[PDB]
């Protein structure tokens, strides 16, 4: 399995990043889709989750409203748009799929087996 | 974040040590599936320890996880210099909580 | 009594070994999505002669009772009568006994009749 | 000394799954209408149901791990497949629509796009020039005026449901062959797992009607008594809460425009049925629920809520996260063709302590592709004259939202998607039971010699 | 003794007798290309049936033990009960009776159950 | 064998439309080849059936056959038999 | 299609050469040799057998 992102992007604060996971080697409409986000010298902070199954997203309480999660489950792709970009959003994201099927033997979160190579956004007020 | 994790800990190669994810008794405790993620420097993390106590393909048996309470333990036995990076914790705090993570270092300086 | 297919599920063994005339009546029951209806009628057959050929093989030959020579071996749950046909129903029966039922069904059948035909065979050969 | 004796036909049940078969009623047979989309060849049902009741009983149920459901599930789709695989083929639909707006004024919103495109006739040697009226779901633009194509015709063959069928969901009675029961709860106060009090067997179910719907259970059975939530894990805010009614929430959806069908013929024995122009006033489709009701079954729906999660607390709704149209709003199939009315006016309100109709709009998706089947498409053809149906909500389908550090207001958004959780709420109070008649038992009988 | 399926099947038919009980329990075991095994499921049972009306059609209504009042012609391979039942295999038993083996089922179900089940009517018939 | 191998290829792909004039040439290569590598372009209909694409491919001598400017090819089994493409997800 | 994708052979990237078969000559002769001893059981005591 492969998990391939975009590449860094360069954002002023204030507007909205749109960052692409393609995933290769597995079962599109089966498994979980997680959002990671890790500003470079912090710890690790969580967006989301998606299930391609029916796109049925939900996003963490710090990013509700900004974030919004989509697929195409014929290019098999996770798309992540961020808007009210701020200074702090200067950081690495990050897709992660779940170890396991969420349909069967999944009621608890578990499991972020395969990772993406992570894309960073610099948001700056510097030109 | 949801849990406290050591700033930093550190080890002699061979031996073995304990790094300690505390969260509340609704999100450690009141579940069973803390996890521990093993990301290097630069790079993307890597699950080591799934479930609370089980691990993932890929990883040997030189790491092991407890729960005492609401207290979460993370056990390295045979330290190398591969280990040298960054070991984060996760709980399902009715959601997504991960540890404030704790850098690694074995025979080198602080 | 004839209280319906398993009427008297909940009732105790000795009360529910009159009933046993009804849950027997109830078990075989006189293109797409019909393959199901024949693949299920099929499969109801095939289980009920399964059924019956495990009754056959065994000293009974019949319904609704039977009896035979094999001895209650004291492991297997050791009590009373009205321990188990008056403090017992058949669903908490099986539960429990739901280990030797196997090596119940082989003893019966290889002891007795691979036994006790031969025996009666000898015994009018004379 | 005792001895073993063998009972044949003993009250003896354990749990299996095997292939359950149907059971329609006869009052609808003389409405074949050629092979109506689940009843065809469905045996007449029992005219007399016989339900027997149990005491002493005690089942330990589970909705969640139940087999009835997937068989259920498989077979619904395997039904809608073979009803649509003799309907007529589409393929000849792809092509470049040049779409421009319908015959209208400012304040429009597109939604109605008026396409024109050179079809084939009949005689492979001539072509035609054929118009039609497709809804801006079915169509995307690909890049004089504007070229559109529809959705599906780039990853799924597209196939149109033949008109001959109806979707009306028919009472299907999931049967069980001989030598399995079904045993039905019918305890008020039960939530889905554990040992239920009153075991019953049964041959069978009710009559069910396979709705398929998101964030709405339509024409769906009552509550026992108060209304129920019901959820896998309650810690689990992925689980879809299914909230069961005990007051039918009247519902009424109306498709007002005035549509029109045009059958061209794209090929020899092939038909293809449009949208042709819509005599009368454009409207958009709407479903009005009455405020009053609507406001004191939430009510209710938070009452029984509060049982679950603390003493006391705070219960705030708001409309769908995001994700497909299918999940964001609530969709359903009122005359044959299948809308969603996105339902932001229906989960609004927050309570912590203590006469109008609510009108939500409805958007038309003739081009579907339920259940995910990528690669086969279905079209919905158009419907003559206005379309209006009364439904009554009974159920929901909801997810809670992920708590925080410290969480005082829990917040619950419509979902599902997967119709799963649509037959759940019917098969929830059933389970199929394989009888062993055979018991060893001991007595002081003996066989002679 | 319990050598599995057809253990005993070319020891002598004296000793093949007392493993008769494992060949009659295995004689049941319990789209496209899986209409194979349905159309096989139903010709084993259906099989099975042909032998067990034919066991209850004939004077025996028991399993893997029955006698006759048919008396043994002496045109069907004539021999000695030691030359049979010790020097012979039930393989070797059948290929040289292949010949009357469906007139002797005739005899042995006409004027057998049609006789003594009329005769035990008319006996009860007082 | 027969009959298991026919219901596996039903539900794939059907290449009915796939073979037209193939305008084939040999492959970038040097001399002493033997052929064996025809660079065959062609063209297809696409999703739209008024635009058209055209595409190119690579397939094998033993595949195309020269009907009868440069040479013009097409699939070898594109008479006298339907071509259907075994779905690679098998 | 719609949604029907002839998978066709793109570009060979690398070098091209043929498909090959390798097989051990000496297992390969021992092979054979082992056959011709059991199949001049079936012609003659003693036959020239040529493949
Ligand atoms: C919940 O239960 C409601 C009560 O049954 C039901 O409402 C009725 O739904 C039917 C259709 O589902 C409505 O009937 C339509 O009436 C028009 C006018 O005559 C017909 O043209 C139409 O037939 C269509 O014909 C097409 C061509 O043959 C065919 O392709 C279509 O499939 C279809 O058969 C229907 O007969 C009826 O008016 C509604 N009654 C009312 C007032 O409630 C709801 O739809 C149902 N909801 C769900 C989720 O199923
Ligand atoms: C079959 O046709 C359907 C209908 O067109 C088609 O669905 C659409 O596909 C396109 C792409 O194939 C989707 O568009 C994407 O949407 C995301 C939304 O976040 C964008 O991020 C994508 O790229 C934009 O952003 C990038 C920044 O990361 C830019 O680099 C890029 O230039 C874009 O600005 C892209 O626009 C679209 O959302 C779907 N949805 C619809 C409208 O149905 C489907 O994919 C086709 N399938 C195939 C391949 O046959
Ligand atoms: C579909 O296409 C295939 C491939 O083209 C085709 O199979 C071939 O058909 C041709 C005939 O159309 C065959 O040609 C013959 O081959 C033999 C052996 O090499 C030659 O001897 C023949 O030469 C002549 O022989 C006779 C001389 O007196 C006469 O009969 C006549 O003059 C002949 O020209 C001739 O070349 C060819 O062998 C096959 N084989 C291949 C390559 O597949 C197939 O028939 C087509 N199906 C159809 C047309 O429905
Ligand atoms: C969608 O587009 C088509 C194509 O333009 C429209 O069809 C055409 O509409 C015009 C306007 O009504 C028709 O013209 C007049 O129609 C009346 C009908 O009674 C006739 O008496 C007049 O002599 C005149 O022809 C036209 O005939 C009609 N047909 C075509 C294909 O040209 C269609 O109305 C549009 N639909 C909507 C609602 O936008
Ligand atoms: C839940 O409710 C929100 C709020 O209504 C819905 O989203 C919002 O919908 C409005 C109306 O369509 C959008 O407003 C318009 O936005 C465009 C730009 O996108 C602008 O040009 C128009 O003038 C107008 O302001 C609004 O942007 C949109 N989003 C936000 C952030 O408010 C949402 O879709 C609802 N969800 C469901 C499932 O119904
Ligand atoms: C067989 O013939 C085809 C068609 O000529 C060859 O494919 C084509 O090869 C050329 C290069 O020789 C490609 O051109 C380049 O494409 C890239 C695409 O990003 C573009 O950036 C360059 O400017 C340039 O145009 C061409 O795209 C490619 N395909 C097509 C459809 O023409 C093929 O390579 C030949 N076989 C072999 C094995 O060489
Ligand atoms: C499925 O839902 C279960 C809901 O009961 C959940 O188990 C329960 O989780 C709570 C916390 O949310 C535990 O509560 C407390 O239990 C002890 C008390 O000392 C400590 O671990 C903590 O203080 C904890 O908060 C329940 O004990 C626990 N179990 C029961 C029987 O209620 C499951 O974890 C959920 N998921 C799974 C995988 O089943
Ligand atoms: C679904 O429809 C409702 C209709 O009320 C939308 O709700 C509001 O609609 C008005 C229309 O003028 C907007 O101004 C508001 O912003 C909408 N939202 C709120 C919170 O009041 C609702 O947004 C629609 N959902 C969509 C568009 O997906
Ligand atoms: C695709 O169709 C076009 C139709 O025009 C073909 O174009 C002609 O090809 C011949 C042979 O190479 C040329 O002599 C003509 O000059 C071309 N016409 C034009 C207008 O370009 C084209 O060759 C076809 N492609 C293939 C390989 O099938
Ligand atoms: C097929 O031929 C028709 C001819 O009518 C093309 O339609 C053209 O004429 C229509 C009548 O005025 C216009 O409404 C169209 O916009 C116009 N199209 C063009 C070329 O601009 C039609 O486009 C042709 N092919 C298709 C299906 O695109
Ligand atoms: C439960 O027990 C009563 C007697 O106490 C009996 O009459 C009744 O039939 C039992 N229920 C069942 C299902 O057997
Ligand atoms: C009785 O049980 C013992 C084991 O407790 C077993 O060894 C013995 O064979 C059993 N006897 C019978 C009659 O099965
Ligand atoms: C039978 O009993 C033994 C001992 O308690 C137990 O280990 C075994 O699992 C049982 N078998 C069953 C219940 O089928
Ligand atoms: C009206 O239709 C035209 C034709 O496609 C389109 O370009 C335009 O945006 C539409 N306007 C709306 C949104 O009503
Ligand atoms: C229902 O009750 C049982 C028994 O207490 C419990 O195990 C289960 O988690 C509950 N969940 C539901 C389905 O509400
Ligand atoms: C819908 O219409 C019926 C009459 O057909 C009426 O009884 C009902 O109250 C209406 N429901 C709503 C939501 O207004
Ligand atoms: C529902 O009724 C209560 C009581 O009057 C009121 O406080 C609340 O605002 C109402 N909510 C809606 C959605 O009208
Ligand atoms: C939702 O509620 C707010 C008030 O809290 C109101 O302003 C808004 O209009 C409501 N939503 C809709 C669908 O109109
Ligand atoms: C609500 O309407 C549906 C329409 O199909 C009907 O089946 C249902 O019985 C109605 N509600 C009640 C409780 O009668
Ligand atoms: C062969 O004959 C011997 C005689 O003692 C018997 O024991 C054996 O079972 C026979 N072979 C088989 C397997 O039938
Ligand atoms: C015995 O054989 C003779 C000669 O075939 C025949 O006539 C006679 O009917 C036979 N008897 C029996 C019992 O079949
Ligand atoms: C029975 O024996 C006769 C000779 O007496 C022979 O002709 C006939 O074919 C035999 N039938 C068989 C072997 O079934
Ligand atoms: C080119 O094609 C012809 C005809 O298929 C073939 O004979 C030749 O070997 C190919 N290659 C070269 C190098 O000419
Ligand atoms: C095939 O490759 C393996 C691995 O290198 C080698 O051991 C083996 O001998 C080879 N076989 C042949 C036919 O050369
Ligand atoms: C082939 O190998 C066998 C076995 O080593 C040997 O006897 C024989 O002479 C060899 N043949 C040749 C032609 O070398």
């Amino acid at each position: 399995v492969q998990l391939v992102q975009s590449g860094a992007q360069v954002k002023k604060p204030g507007a909205s990043v749109t960052v692409s996971c393609t995933a290769s080697g597995y079962t599109f409409t089966g498994y979980h889709m997680h959002w990671v986000r890790q500003a470079p010298g912090q710890g690790l902070e969580w967006m989301g989750w998606i299930n391609p199954f029916r796109g049925g997203v939900k996003y963490a309480q710090k990013f509700r409203g900004r974030v919004s999660m989509t697929r195409d489950t014929s290019i098999e792709i996770f798309y992540m748009e961020l808007s009210r970009l701020r200074s702090d959003d200067t950081a690495v994201y990050y897709c992660a799929r779940e170890m396991f099927d969420s349909s069967a033997d999944w009621s608890p979160w578990r499991g972020m087996v395969a990772w993406g190579q992570g894309t960073l956004v610099t948001v700056s007020s510097a030109s | 974040s949801a849990l406290t994790q050591p700033a930093s800990v550190s080890g002699s190669p061979g031996q073995s040590i304990t790094i300690s994810c505390t969260g509340s008794s609704r999100d450690v405790g009141g579940f069973d599936l803390v996890s521990w993620y093993q990301q290097h420097p630069g790079k993307a993390p890597k699950l080591m320890i799934y479930e609370v106590s089980k691990r993932p393909s890929g990883v040997s048996n030189r790491f092991s996880a407890s729960k005492s309470g609401n207290t979460a333990s993370l056990t390295i036995s045979g330290l190398q210099a591969e280990d040298e990076a960054d070991y984060y914790c996760y709980s399902y705090a009715d959601g997504v909580a991960f540890g404030g993570g704790t850098k690694l270092t074995v025979l080198g300086q602080p | 009594v004839f209280l319906g297919f398993l009427g008297a599920a909940g009732s105790t063994m000795g009360a529910a070994s009159m009933t046993l005339t009804v849950q027997a009546r109830n078990l075989l029951s006189g293109t797409v999505w019909g393959i199901k209806q024949l693949q299920a009628r099929v499969l109801a057959v095939e289980r009920y002669l399964r059924d019956q050929q495990l009754l056959g093989i065994w000293g009974c030959s019949g319904k609704l009772i039977c009896c035979t020579n094999v001895p209650w071996n004291s492991s297997w749950s050791n009590r009373n009568l009205s321990e188990i046909w008056d403090n017992m129903t058949w669903l908490q029966w099986d539960k429990e006994i739901s280990n030797y039922t196997q090596i119940i069904y082989g003893l019966l059948e290889e002891s007795q009749n691979q036994q006790e035909k031969n025996e009666q065979d000898l015994l009018a050969l004379d | 000394n005792l001895w073993v004796t063998v009972y044949y036909g003993v009250p003896v049940w354990k749990d299996a799954e095997t292939t359950l078969f149907c059971a329609s009623d006869a009052k609808a047979y003389e409405t074949e209408k050629h092979n109506v989309w689940a009843t065809h060849a469905c045996v007449p049902t029992d005219p007399n149901p016989q339900e027997i009741h149990l005491e002493n009983v005690t089942e330990e149920f589970n909705m969640w791990k139940n087999n009835m459901v997937e068989q259920m599930h498989t077979d619904i789709i395997s039904l809608w497949d073979q009803s649509l695989k003799p309907c007529v083929k589409l393929t000849p639909l792809c092509v470049t629509l040049q779409c421009t707006n319908v015959t209208n004024n400012i304040t429009d919103d597109g939604e109605l796009k008026n396409c024109s495109f050179n079809m084939t006739t009949e005689l492979r040697d001539k072509k035609q020039k054929v118009y039609s009226l497709f809804y801006r779901l079915d169509v995307v633009q690909i890049n004089s005026n504007k070229e559109y194509r529809l959705i599906n015709c780039n990853t799924s063959a597209i196939t149109q449901a033949c008109p001959k069928v109806s979707f009306e969901p028919i009472p299907i009675h999931y049967c069980a062959p001989a030598g399995f029961a079904i045993l039905k709860c019918k305890d008020k106060k039960f939530n889905g797992t554990g040992p239920c009090p009153s075991v019953s067997t049964v041959q069978c179910t009710h009559g069910i009607k396979p709705v398929v719907s998101t964030q709405l259970l339509l024409n769906g059975s009552l509550a026992e008594e108060e209304v129920m939530i019901r959820s896998e894990n309650i810690t689990n805010n992925a689980k879809n809460i299914l909230v069961q009614f005990n007051t039918p929430v009247q519902i009424n959806c109306t498709r007002p425009n005035n549509n029109t069908r045009k059958s061209i013929r794209i090929g020899p024995g092939q038909a293809f049925y449009a949208t042709g122009d819509i005599i009368g006033d454009i409207r958009q489709a709407h479903c009005n629920v009455s405020k009053a009701t609507w406001n004191e079954t939430l009510g209710k729906v938070v009452k029984q809520l509060r049982k679950h999660f603390g003493n006391n607390t705070i219960i705030r709704f708001a409309n769908s996260s995001g994700g497909d149209l299918e999940v964001t709003t609530h969709s359903f199939n009122c005359g044959g063709e299948f809308f969603y009315c996105n339902t932001s006016g229906l989960f609004n309100s927050t309570w912590i302590s203590n006469n109008d109709s609510i009108t939500l709009p409805c958007r038309i998706k003739q081009i579907i592709n339920m259940w995910q089947r990528i690669g086969q498409a279905m079209y919905a053809p158009p419907i003559q004259g206005v379309i209006r149906c009364v439904s009554n909500i009974t159920g929901l389908i909801l997810t809670r939202d992920g708590g925080s550090t410290n969480s005082t207001t829990e917040t619950f958004r419509p979902g599902g998607g997967d119709m799963r959780d649509n037959w759940r709420s019917e098969l929830y109070k059933y389970k199929v039971v394989k009888i062993e008649p055979l018991g060893v038992a001991p007595t002081r009988c003996k066989r002679r010699v």
